[PDB]
């Protein structure tokens, strides 16, 4: 317990962004216990990749990246190595060869309301898909031919959508709040 | 393919009390929140009620609350309404429809209630009201919301006395099994459906709807009809 990564302050975060303007907070210098996590009864997603799921029990010292956002319930499945859709290919993407961990956990309760929740957003037009940890929190009108444009207009369009999240709505189409752990670990000697 | 069919509509008089059925096929019914939309007589589609997934939570238009209570049998598989003290501003083609976060994906075939003896909602405004174009030409319609909606819009085609059946959500994206033909465009206030090289079968009514803003609303439509009339 010397120094264990605070990851308190990610989880517990009041606010989460949106899957296209996703954040990173570094936690610096600190011992990974992500074991302690997985123990949890908190997260319904928490799949480790390469090293991370070797290293799972274990306790090291590394730098952790955590990637916050939240999406829909069925878009949940979209933050892995591999994985296609408007989520996957325009807001939010992990490498082939990613190493971390991907955690998500039910938030209707802070996220839906009996009216919706309209403040979430993700992007669902872009031209080309996005390289992995790439980000774009653009607002361009979007056309197929990629001429100027202004909406209303026939072939432009506005490449944000809302997500609405409401109490009343079954878990695929409920909010989650997501945290991609990144690992980078520190060695010792002199530069 | 999702299936819901209705049953118990007819005639009744005033202050008295009907249920309405929506059975429900092709699909995990315990999943799903479902709705209740009403349309009265040659006018626009109302939104009536929601039912939450698990029947525990339940929502109500602000006209029928009180005295409409919607409920659901998830063991049948079944949706209800029950209206009860009908009023002659009541009278309506009720639907139910299966709920796409408060976009309506798949609707049932309708029932009319005919209630007749005695006896700050965000306004969308549709223009033109009709628009009369021969098949190969281009629809485009308008809708001029009252308030902002973002991108929270969607769009319907209605044929003569049947269910509304979607085309666009979220102002650009098309339903499944509708032709790119259909495209739909707007942010915020201004938005527009482009019907472009018109079919025989587009030539229907186009309701426009908000699902941002409480409660849901719909529009008044467009009527995209055929040309009487050639054009010299
Ligand atoms: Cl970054
Ligand atoms: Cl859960
Ligand atoms: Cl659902
Ligand atoms: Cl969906």
């Amino acid at each position: 317990i010397t120094n264990l990564c605070p990851f308190g302050e990610v989880f517990n975060a009041t606010k989460f962004p949106s899957v296209y303007a996703w954040e990173r907070k570094k936690i610096s210098n600190c011992v990974a216990d992500y074991s302690v996590l997985y123990n949890s009864t908190f997260f319904s997603t928490f799949k480790c990749y390469g090293v991370s799921a070797t290293k799972l029990n274990d306790l090291c010292f590394s730098n952790v990246y955590a990637d916050s956002f939240v999406v829909k319930g069925d878009d949940v499945r979209q933050i892995a190595p591999g994985q296609t859709g408007v989520i996957a290919d325009y807001n939010y993407k992990l490498p082939d060869d990613f190493m971390g961990c991907v955690l998500a956990w039910n938030t209707r309760n802070i996220d839906a309301t009996s009216t919706g929740n309209y403040n979430y957003k993700y992007r669902y037009l872009r031209h080309g898909k996005l390289r992995p940890f790439e980000r774009d929190i653009s607002n361009v009108p979007f056309s197929p031919d990629g001429k100027p444009c202004t909406p209303p207009a026939l072939n432009c369009y506005w490449p944000l959508n809302d997500y609405g999240f409401y109490t009343t709505t079954g878990i695929g189409y409920q909010p989650y709040r997501v945290v991609v752990l990144s690992f980078e670990l520190l060695n010792a000697p002199a530069t | 393919e999702v299936q819901l069919v209705q049953s118990g509509g007819g005639v009744v008089q005033p202050g008295k009390s009907l249920r309405l059925s929506c059975a429900a096929s092709g699909f995990a019914f315990s999943s799903y929140a479902m709705h209740w939309v009403r349309q009265a007589p040659g006018k626009g589609l109302e939104w009536v009620a929601v039912i939450s997934y698990d029947g525990s939570n339940k929502y109500y238009a602000d006209s029928v609350k009180g005295r409409f209570t919607i409920s659901r049998d998830n063991s049948k598989n079944t949706l209800y309404l029950q209206m009860n003290s009908l009023r002659a501003e009541d009278t309506a083609v009720y639907y139910c429809a299966r709920d796409r976060s408060y976009y309506l994906d798949y609707w049932g075939q309708g029932t009319l209630v005919t209630v007749s003896s005695g006896g700050s909602e965000t306004t969308l405004t549709q223009s033109p009201a009709t628009l009369s174009l021969s098949p190969g030409e281009r629809a485009t319609l308008s809708c001029r919301a009252s308030q902002s909606v973002r991108s929270n819009l969607a769009w319907y085609q209605q044929k003569p006395g049947q269910a509304p059946r979607p085309l666009i959500y979220d102002a650009s994206t098309r339903a499944t099994g509708i032709p790119d033909r259909f495209s739909g465009s707007g942010s915020g206030t201004d938005f527009t459906l482009t019907i472009s090289r018109l079919e025989p079968e587009d030539f229907a009514v186009y309701y426009c709807q908000q699902r941002s803003n409480w409660p849901p609303t719909f529009g008044q439509g467009t009527k995209v009809e055929v040309k009487s009339g050639l054009v010299p």
